[PDB]
């Protein structure tokens, strides 16, 4: 400051400091930024949730929120296009193909841990915007002297003691020295509690008894406290090994460091496991108000999905009534296989609404001054009540990071008043009387800030949408834990502050479901959090191996990659105040959504702005790795027997089902001893048992019993129970990884044809048909190798059946200059384009043939159940050889129009095999003689019949034999 | 997007002390709201002689352009929403030779509607010219003119649904308005200004909502075709249109149905799988329906069209209700005739069980357009007695094109190419196999609120308000001829890629397996179609609008077989096209005495007219030249010959039977619960070819808990409560019940029944099962009772799967049956009305189908001209070729006229009349030498009366539309061509203030 006293330009900077700090203090009253314009107003959500890459994606506004019926494919199609020389009929032309491939993604609540630190802060980056005025900008000045010509006493003689006690309740519980607690006036804490109870209320699907059993509530009807609103839990459901995916990574590698919620909500995600659960009703009870050290759990699973649970109490009264009854939430299993999780609308809250009214704040209580909340009592219930407990809340996502912040902000029982509502109210919460009035009336009003808000808004949106896609042959991805604080709910001036009666563009009413900003909300998360599963999908190692080094495991060899990981750099963080530091393992998520769409990075969408300024660092160890509930661990298809990574990929079976992306790629069990790194293809997997302590005869287990007990698929069991058992597989180059799909409809190149050489991963012309050809073969159905002489580590052999798609061929590992394609079971057979897969092995060997390439992909939202068939229209083995050039022949050359001989095409590619007796070999004694011809027989008997109108009958006539005893002969 | 709409954006700033004006008064957009009319309404009087100009059956309607600022301020508000830009308009270009030939059968075609199949034949009488040479000097036999009628039946599709248009709302000022009040509603106002009469206030935006679905906006372009169709389909039922009935009673009434294949006094021939069914269905009068045959021969069921489509609906189900997510379209305010055909449309879901027709009637329904007459937008419902006929439901197309697709004339000729994809040419001579094609349905995604439109831009009345005409009605009788005009070339064009893959594809019979032979000709198709589009990428720019997979349109084939541009027939976006489903299941005869075909020895050499004579005699559906039981019968090798491949062994026909006794547990108590209804269920209606893996799919589905299938099995009296699960049903096997197996009357004296009740669909469906899940699993137990009618019969339960079922396989290759040859002679004869056309040239000694120098057609239409001529004369010409084979053209071993198919050069060698009216036409005297045989045509289109016709146009009708309206204005003033439109508000900024209320906070003093 000296030295500014010292510059010609010094004075002139003092001046204009305090001359602006002196002005702006004098009515920090009508300070307000909301306001402002229509955008800008309602926070500048007008129009975020469709970019405009992905409009041309093809995806609809309706906004992925989920809905009764919604579902979202990303479906790819391709168009390959062989152009046949030396065709096995006739010598020339080609052959058009066309296939359609969907991905699956799912969008719910988010697993992994939530590391949310909660400290009172004291500062002005967020906060409110009468608190921006008050505070002068850089002078250091007591203001109160001017505030209080501006607020009555009543508010500030009272706040400033909440203040105080609150700063003992901290201290408290850290048992910090309580100079070192700060008194809060940051207001993401805030505009968190009542955003992210309201992306709830809102987003859900809700289920009312509008009569006899459950029904659903349409867009427009009350939520009774018996509404079951369920979830979708960013999770996949199956039969086959992988029972649901993807679990949290991190639940699986072995040592946990988990949490009290998660223990209580993994276990209640492995009971769902078993082919044959429902809903599995965790309640969680009994818990003291000192302290939590004795909730008892339990579980009840019925064996269908709609049997969620219920309770008998109505919205409890006060925290220590509404703690009695406890707080339990169901988990049930979806259709579509997304396992939904349901709620009641008495549990996320208890009923603050203690209306005392227009005096002196007593001794203690917080009170909200609500101005012209007229009959929202209700929907400002919901919005600002200690959740259920009150105290410690074990809800198992968002909601118990919302009840630990507002716990940082009261004990159990202080009890919260409602001021500007007569004394009582209903809970009904109809919901824009929810959204109308309730979420946007009530930040607007206080005049909360733009700033305060995106961070809430992009926050909620990420811990309700991460979307993972659905592969279930293996597991998805380890959907990482994202590192975000938030201060408690007490603000200096939201809560205890006048609420600002003045409006700017749009009207806090007129914003009817607030589907802007709750779409707004959804959609970011999946946007940019799509990018980094599709960007984990379209890169991967090299050479096709991962490196293991000894004793190893699958975690550990999950850290030891990220050495080698490589990312893209952010740019132009102006916006996030000074959270910028770094552990070079947290890269904020939108630093992959400027790798896939490369085109957001310059400044022109709020929702790559709003991410990355603003956005949850998360964690990039772990999600390579890749998580799954199985039901057993050491019978599994594909156990690669240790050994070829031992002596090397002597062979790899890719086989592909009938309709879908996925590859169930092989997996190594991945604690396999030696004495140096042997590079594994192409994939590293961990079986491992879990045992958790046993269960009282109803369903009790003492939330810190819950012990977790790490053993292998070589240690013994039959001790220590079980519930699920976790296989964990990373994997290099994404082929039939449902990713592969994902990283092709969103990132990949599309509508333009080229040919299989630019496609091919190989490198001279000879080596580019033998990948061609390998997966054309592999589309008929006849497995084809690629074998390659032993020297490298490639693997020896790989061959591949079933349905690939060509992007695919970008995929496969290499091949080049050793090796030619040879195939396996050569035994003919009727396929689609072909028969008698070897014909076709000498056909691509000839430079006969080329396939080029033409696909677009649309991401897509689907709303309504929808059926499909998939029909392979399949020639024949016996009689595709015949045929014989019926175009060179110049009788057939002679009774067909002329184009037709003009064009090129054909129905085959290549003629097979194996037909029958040749000829209508009837021995003669079979042929009757015609008699001899009638010479005058009148012929209207024969002569066709010419037009009359009508129908008549058809006589005939059988008898049904006894069916029963037929049935007896048996079938069929 | 990528940006927020300009008109949020914009601040009252810079502002001064000075600035007076409410916020409403600025920052409100330039709008400029009236908008010029753009198209002209009339067709045009002659000056001359003051008669009016004509052109046929036509009505030209004008619409309103919109203003340049306009359209611009829909857009800052539609920041963010897909609509399809523009779907290209291309008139159909053909080949030259080809050219000629679509011209004529498109000039005049009528069809006539008679039980159940279109009706259509060119009368034509021709003069055989025979030319033979004396050393350079001509002679000429021509002693009679044959008079014969070529009529080509075309029979519908069977339809199956699967693919869902994709949600891109189809581009309209009706669609953009209808984005924004969606977008209005639901995000709240300041996501657009109120944007509709009526959405000003709250209880007007709640009462909006409440109905209309979420992702709930516009696909007319869509919903539109699928209407088209069904009313289509509703006009071959009440047919003659003077019918006036009950809509019950409609349902009631049985009219035939169009089924499968040909069926003789002692034969029937080439029927799928469900009319294999359907005639033990006839034959054993165990079902309440007749197999019957229309003249000809042609094949007919003659159920209650309700016992079809229509079963399996407990009473629940009516009229396509508010918030179903069904479509829920406006209804036009017209007398009730019309809008009870509307509600009859779509009667409680009808789901496709098809008789060849059934379809269409059904597929309205199936993508969820489903008229309403309730509720605030469409006008009140029409008593259950309306009693609408073929007129008013004539006016309901009518009005359907007027104001769907905003008079664009792209997408309603467009409508036009699925519609005529929809119809085969029929089948009648008595082995003809060949059709191997079914049309693949569409569902459309995207629900919204048919009457939330129109009562939220009623600014008076309480009712929808698009008004009926009588001028409605010219457009749908002009429509129905373009629909008319259109399928003569479909038609033409299948049959063209049909002759591609028999002539060309290989086609090939091992041990007589009719289905794996029409399987390869399927496949066949399904590549000479997907070559069409003609690049990979054009054909993503087509789809852009259908999420099915991109399996190629079915008259995308016709596009191939005919002259081949691909974009007229569907466009590069083309909405709602049906692409190709496997539709061949079979040939399967049967005979008066169950019995083999005989195969008669002809041996080629020394052709005689006596032996040929007696061929003629004998009769058309039972003889087959060669015997596949063991042996692979290509064309090449066998050409122009039915191979009989004898009874249907239990072995052919697995991928089809659906009683097996192969069950693991618990899904044994699924399939005994199939069972007892197949058992069961008197009078029900086959259609449905369910297939081994239908049941397989359903009863996987069945077992498993998903919540559909549990809520089924505590529905139905299965596994909630039950205590004879594991003894009571999975040890009940069939072939141990008692009593009565096709009644429904259980005693309480019989012993091992499998539960003690019958559910029919109503309890099922009463219990609340999806009409899908009901439907589907109701289709099944129909199929198994269907096929449990087969098996006792059959030479035994399948005990053996070489065990021999009652009927045939027996598949006619290298032949064209009735209906593609009289198709061909059709579209001959119309370019033949006044030229000769010399036909058959040298007819010894070289190719019969040839061609050369003047030709105006190929050589197949040539030689099936000639063909259906000598049908109706009294002619059997015999074509036989060296090798060993020998096939008759005229009459034939089939019956009637069909050409043989040359894969193999065939030479005529003797023509043998039947019957002596001694007046022949000289043939006989040119096969010794070898001469030509011209034949002058003349033709007169089989034109019915009235009462039985698919278009009728109104030539008097142009009195009417002719005049071009216009409002004259005197006494000067000015008065453009402009009327007001709509309009919206946009935004606005307004800026609100809250009645000031003191708490114990705020300051005062």
């Amino acid at each position: 400051a000296t030295q500014m006293q010292q510059r010609d330009n010094g004075e002139e900077t003092l001046a204009n400091i305090k001359h602006s700090a002196r002005s702006e203090l004098k009515d920090m009253n009508v300070s307000g930024l909301a306001g402002i314009n229509i955008q800008a107003g309602g926070y500048d959500l007008t129009g975020l949730s469709l970019t405009d890459e992905l409009i041309a994606q093809g995806l609809s506004n309706v906004g992925l929120l989920p809905f009764e019926h919604s579902r979202v494919v990303l479906e790819l199609a391709e168009a390959i296009t062989v152009t046949a020389n030396n065709t096995d009929m006739g010598g020339s032309g080609q052959y058009c193909e066309q296939g359609a491939w969907r991905a699956w993604l799912h969008v719910g609540l988010n697993m992994a841990k939530h590391h949310v630190r909660i400290r009172s802060s004291a500062a002005m980056d967020f906060g409110t915007h009468r608190m921006m005025a008050c505070d002068p900008a850089s002078l250091d000045a007591s203001t109160i002297s001017a505030m209080s010509r501006n607020v009555t006493t009543a508010t500030m003689n009272a706040v400033s003691r909440e203040m105080k006690a609150m700063k003992a309740l901290a201290a408290g519980r850290s048992r910090m020295s309580q100079s070192d607690i700060a008194d809060n006036n940051d207001c993401r804490g805030f505009a968190f509690g009542v955003l992210s109870r309201m992306v709830m209320h809102n987003s859900a699907r809700r289920h009312g008894v509008v009569n006899g059993r459950l029904q659903e509530l349409g867009e427009n009807d009350a939520s009774t406290a018996d509404t079951y609103l369920t979830w979708e839990l960013a999770c996949a459901h199956g039969k086959g090994e992988v029972a649901i995916t993807p679990v949290p990574a991190a639940w699986l590698d072995p040592e946990a460091q988990l949490t009290g919620r998660e223990r209580v909500f993994s276990e209640a995600l492995a009971r769902l496991v078993d082919p044959d659960v429902g809903c599995v009703h965790v309640k969680i009870d009994g818990v003291t108000q000192n302290a939590a050290e004795n909730a008892r759990v339990h579980y009840a699973t019925r064996p269908d999905p709609m049997s969620w649970l219920d309770d008998n109490t109505g919205l409890s009264a006060d925290s220590n009534a509404g703690r009695i009854s406890g707080e339990h939430y169901t988990l049930w299993k979806g259709r579509h296989s997304k396992v939904h999780l349901t709620i009641q609308l008495k549990q996320l809250y208890h009923r603050m609404s203690t209306t005392a009214a227009t005096a002196e704040p007593r001794a203690d209580s917080i009170v909200y001054y609500l101005k012209g909340f007229e009959g929202l009592g209700a929907c400002a219930e919901f919005l600002l009540a200690n959740s259920r407990f009150g105290h410690h809340s074990f809800l198992p996502g968002v909601f118990g990071v919302t009840a630990d912040v507002h716990e940082a902000a009261y004990a159990q029982n202080q009890a919260l008043f409602l001021a500007g509502i007569g004394d009582r109210m209903p809970p009904a919460t109809f919901t824009k009387a929810q959204l109308a009035t309730a979420t946007y009336a009530l930040m607007r009003r206080y005049d909360i800030s733009e700033r305060t808000c995106h961070f809430a808004i992009t926050t909620i949106g990420h811990m309700v949408a991460q979307t993972a896609v659905r592969d279930l042959n293996n597991g998805s991805l380890s959907p990482l834990p994202f590192r975000v604080n938030l201060s408690p709910f007490l603000v200096q001036g939201v809560q205890f502050w006048d609420m600002n009666d003045t409006e700017g563009s749009v009207s806090v009413h007129d914003m009817g479901i607030g589907k802007e900003l709750l779409t707004a909300t959804y959609a970011l998360g999946a946007m940019a959090s799509l990018a980094h599963v599709c960007e984990q999908g379209g890169t991967g190692e090299e050479m096709s191996a991962i490196e293991v080094s000894r004793f190893t495991d699958v975690h550990t060899v999950a850290t030891d990659l990220f050495r080698k990981v490589v990312m893209t750099e952010l740019g132009d963080l102006k916006l996030r105040g000074s959270e910028v530091t770094h552990s070079s393992q947290e890269a904020l998520f939108a630093q992959k959504m400027k790798a896939v769409w490369s085109s957001m990075a310059e400044g022109s969408t709020r929702l790559y702005n709003l991410n990355q300024a603003y956005g949850p660092f998360v964690d990039v160890q772990l999600a390579r790795i890749r998580s799954s509930f199985v039901r057993d661990i050491g019978a599994s298809r594909q156990m690669m027997d240790a050994s070829a990574l031992i002596k090397h990929a002597q062979n790899v079976t890719y086989d592909w089902p009938q309709n879908e992306s996925g590859c169930p790629v092989q997996f190594i069990a991945l604690p396999v001893p030696s004495t140096i790194t042997h590079y594994a293809t192409p994939a590293i997997g961990t079986e491992r048992w879990f045992a958790t302590t046993r269960l009282n005869a109803a369903g009790s287990k003492v939330i810190s019993e819950i012990r977790w007990t790490n053993g292998l698929n070589s240690d013994d069991r039959a001790g220590v129970h079980v519930f699920a058992y976790g296989r964990s597989t990373i994997v290099s180059s994404p082929l039939g990884c449902a990713e592969a799909m994902a990283a092709m409809v969103i990132a990949g190149e599309h509508k333009v044809v080229r040919r299989h050489t630019s496609i091919a991963r190989a490198q001279s012309a000879r080596t580019a048909n033998i990948v061609a050809g390998a997966v054309l073969g592999a589309r008929n159905g006849d497995m084809m190798t690629i074998i390659r002489p032993s020297t490298s580590v490639a693997s020896s052999a790989v061959h591949l059946r079933g349905y690939i798609p060509m992007a695919a061929m970008n995929m496969l590992p290499i091949t080049d200059g050793d090796c030619d394609l040879v195939v396996a079971d050569t035994r003919t057979r009727p396929g689609r384009m072909s028969t008698s897969p070897e014909a076709h092995r000498r056909g691509v060997l000839a430079s006969d043939y080329h396939v080029d390439i033409a696909t677009d992909g649309n991401i897509r939202h689907v709303a309504r159940e929808v059926y499909t068939v998939a029909d392979i229209p399949t020639v024949s083995e016996r009689v595709s050889g015949l045929a014989l050039r019926p175009y060179e022949r110049s009788c057939v050359r002679d009774a067909s129009t002329l184009h037709s001989m003009l064009c090129g095409a054909v129905p085959l590619l290549y003629g097979g095999g194996e037909p029958m007796k040749l000829g209508d070999n009837t021995p003669v004694t079979n042929r009757q003689a015609l008699r001899p011809p009638e010479y005058n027989r009148n012929p209207a008997l024969r002569m066709p019949a010419r037009f009359q109108m009508g129908t008549t009958a058809c006589a005939f006539t059988k008898a049904l034999g006894d069916v029963r005893a037929q049935m007896e002969l048996r079938e069929g | 997007m990528s940006a927020p709409s300009d008109q949020s954006q914009e601040t009252r700033s810079p502002t001064s002390v000075g600035n007076t004006v409410a916020a409403d008064v600025q920052t409100s957009v330039h709008d400029k709201p009236t908008g010029e009319l753009k198209g002209s309404d009339g067709t045009g009087i002659h000056e001359a002689t003051g008669l009016p100009i004509d052109k046929r059956g036509e009505v030209p309607t004008v619409q309103l352009e919109r203003t340049a600022e306009s359209i611009a301020k829909m857009m800052d508000l539609l920041r963010s929403e897909k609509f399809t830009a523009a779907a290209a308009d291309a008139k159909l270009m053909l080949q030259q030779e080809f050219q000629n030939i679509v011209a004529c059968a498109k000039n005049a075609p009528q069809m006539t509607v008679n039980a159940g199949r279109f009706y259509l034949g060119c009368n034509s009488t021709t003069a055989i010219i025979a030319g033979d040479t004396a050393d350079g000097y001509e002679i000429e036999y021509s002693g009679k003119r044959i008079e014969g009628q070529c009529v080509v039946a075309l029979e519908p599709l069977t339809i199956t649904l699967s693919g869902s248009t994709s949600s891109t709302q189809d581009n309209s000022d009706s669609a953009k308005l209808f984005a924004l009040a969606v977008s209005q509603v639901w995000g709240g106002a300041s996501t657009v200004g109120i944007v509709a009469p009526m959405l000003q206030t709250v209880a007007q935006e709640q009462t909006f909502r409440a109905r209309v679905e979420r992702d709930s906006g516009f696909q007319h372009h869509a919903a539109l075709t699928t209407v088209v169709t069904t009313i289509v389909g509703w006009l071959m039922h009440v047919g003659d249109s003077a019918a006036k009935r009950s809509r019950d009673g409609w349902l009631d009434h049985q009219t035939d149905f169009a089924v499968k294949g040909m069926l003789t006094p002692h034969i029937a021939s080439g029927m799928d799988w469900a009319g294999v069914q359907t005639y033990s269905a006839s034959a054993m009068e165990t079902t309440t329906d007749r197999v019957r045959a229309d003249y000809a021969g042609r094949m007919v069921v003659h159920s209650t069209l309700r016992k079809q489509t229509l079963r399996s609906r407990g009473t629940g189900d009516t009229t396509e209700t508010e918030n179903s997510g069904r479509y829920l379209l406006a209804l036009p305010k017209c007398d009730a005739g019309v809008a009870a055909a509307a509600l009859a449309l779509t009667w409680g879901k009808p789901k496709l069980g098809g008789a060849g027709h059934a379809n269409l009637t059904a597929v309205m329904s199936e993508a969820g357009v489903g008229y309403i007459t309730g509720v605030n937008g469409t006008r009140a419902t029409p008593h259950a007695d309306t009693v609408f006929g073929r007129e008013e439901l004539v006016y309901l197309l009518g009005f359907a094109l007027r104001h769907m697709a905003d008079a664009q004339e792209q997408v309603i000729r467009n409508v036009l190419a699925q519609v005529a994809s929809l119809f085969r040419p029929a089948a009648c001579s008595a082995h003809e196999w060949m059709n191997v094609h079914g049309a693949l349905m569409p569902k459309v995604s995207r629900p919204m609120n048919e009457p939330a439109f129109r009562e939220v831009w009623n600014v008076a009345n309480s009712s929808s308000d698009l008004q009926m005409i009588d001028r409605d009605k010219l457009n749908g009788e002009h429509f129905l001829r373009q629909l008319a005009q259109q399928i003569t070339v479909n038609c033409t064009g299948t049959a063209m890629a049909i002759y591609q893959a028999v002539l060309a594809g290989p086609t090939g019979i091992t041990d007589g397996d009719t289905t794996r032979l029409q399987k390869d000709l399927y496949h066949h198709l399904f590549q000479y179609a997907t070559t069409t589009y003609a690049d990979g990428v054009q054909v993503m720019q087509a789809n852009t609008r259908m999420a099915n997979k991109m399996v190629p349109p079915v008259n995308a084939l016709a596009a191939w077989g005919l002259g081949s541009s691909m974009d007229s027939f569907t466009g590069p976006h083309c909405a709602y096209y049906f692409g190709l489903a496997d539709a061949a299941d079979g040939c399967f005869y049967s005979t008066t005495t169950g019995r083999t075909l005989s195969v008669y020895a002809v041996d080629v050499n020394h052709t005689s007219s006596d032996s040929y004579l007696a061929m003629a005699q004998l009769e058309p559906g039972l003889i087959a030249t060669a015997t596949g039981t063991g042996s692979t019968i290509t064309t090449n090798v066998e050409a122009a010959g039915v191979v009989d491949g004898g009874l249907v062994t239990e072995g052919h026909v697995s991928l089809y039977t659906t009683i097996s006794a192969q069950w693991n547990g618990l899904q044994r108590e699924v399939y005994n619960w199939l069972l007892w209804h197949a058992c069961k269920t008197e009078d029900s209606s086959h259609a449905d070819i369910v297939g081994a893996e239908e049941v397989k799919s359903a009863v996987e589905w069945l077992s498993s808990n998903s919540v559909e299938a549990h809520r089924f099995r505590s529905s139905a009296g299965l596994g909630a409560t039950e205590a004879a699960g594991s003894p009571g049903r999975r040890a009940w096997r069939l072939h141990h019940y008692d009593g009565q197996i096709f009644s429904n009357v259980i005693a309480d004296t019989e012993r091992h029944p499998y539960m003690r009740r019958l559910y029919t669909p109503s309890e099922l469906r009463d219990a609340r099962n999806d009409l899908f899940v009901v439907d589907r699993i109701w289709k099944i137990v129909m199929a198994m009772r269907a096929q449990l009618m087969l098996i006792s019969v059959q030479e035994d339960g399948g005990r053996h799967q070489h065990s021999k079922h009652y009927f045939g396989e027996a598949a006619a290759i290298g032949v064209m049956g009735h209906g593609f040859t009289n198709l061909f002679a059709y579209c001959a004869s119309t370019v033949h009305g006044g030229r000769e056309a010399r036909l058959i040239s040298n007819c010894t000694d070289t190719p019969m189908y040839k061609k050369e120098a003047n030709d105006l057609v190929p050589p197949m239409m040539k030689v099936a001209q000639l063909s259906t001529l000598l049908a109706h004369g009294g002619a059997w010409c015999n074509a036989v070729n060296m090798g060993g084979n020998s096939t008759s053209i005229g009459l034939s071993i089939l019956g009637d006229g069909t050409m043989p198919l040359q894969t193999v050069p065939w030479t005529v060698n003797e023509i043998t009349y039947l019957s002596e009216e001694g007046a022949r036409h000289g043939i006989e005297a040119i096969i010794d030498t070898n001469g030509s045989v011209s034949v002058k045509v003349k033709m007169t289109m089989l034109e019915p009366r009235q009462r039985f016709c698919l278009y009728d146009d109104n030539k008097t009708s142009s009195y009417i539309t002719a005049q071009e309206s216009r409002t004259a204005t005197y006494v000067t003033l000015k008065l453009g061509g402009t009327k007001n439109a709509n309009t919206i508000s946009g935004l606005v900024a307004h800026d609100y203030k809250l009645a000031t209320t003191i708490l114990a906070s705020t300051y005062d003093k």
